[PDB]
């Protein structure tokens, strides 16, 4: 009684604690495989935010009316 | 007649009317790039931290 109650923790506390750690690192591992999937896909699709290599900016094209002959 | 215009003959960019409707989509005028969706929405702290081989928070 003395030993157990003062120095230790119930199989309750430890047990459910392990339940929580398995929650945490579980969902981590899952989401790691997710990000490997994502970044794997991004170089092919180039859709989303991660991989962007800036082209030349359209901001300056000089739309102004120019020397008439053409273009 | 014909008064001579001299130094005021030109520049002064002229305004003119034409019956023909202005050309739209001049020269090639292709389709648009279908731009990429911009990042939106409130974002909260990340989940459990660096996610690395270890190092939680
Ligand atoms: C140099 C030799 C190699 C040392 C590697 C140390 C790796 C420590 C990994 C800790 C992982 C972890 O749980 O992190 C999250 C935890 C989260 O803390 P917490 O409070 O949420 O819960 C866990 C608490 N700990 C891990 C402290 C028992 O944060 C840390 O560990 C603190 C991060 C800062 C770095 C601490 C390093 C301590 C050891 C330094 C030794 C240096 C020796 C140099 C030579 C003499």
């Amino acid at each position: 009684r003395w030993i157990a109650r003062t120095f230790f923790d119930a199989p309750e506390k430890n047990y459910e604690r392990t339940m929580a750690i398995l929650q945490i690192e579980s969902e981590k591992a899952e989401l790691r495989l997710k990000e490997l999937e994502v970044r794997r896909l991004m170089r092919a699709k180039g859709d989303g935010p991660w991989f962007q290599y800036p082209t030349i900016d359209k901001a300056l094209i000089d739309h102004s009316p120019k020397a008439t002959p053409d273009n | 007649g014909w008064v001579r215009p001299d130094l005021g003959e030109l520049s002064k960019v002229t305004k003119v009317k034409t019956d023909r409707p202005l050309p739209e989509n001049p020269y090639h005028s292709r389709a648009r790039p279908e731009p990429n969706p911009e990042v939106e929405g409130d974002l909260k702290p990340a989940r459990h931290g660096s996610r690395l081989f270890f190092w939680t928070m």
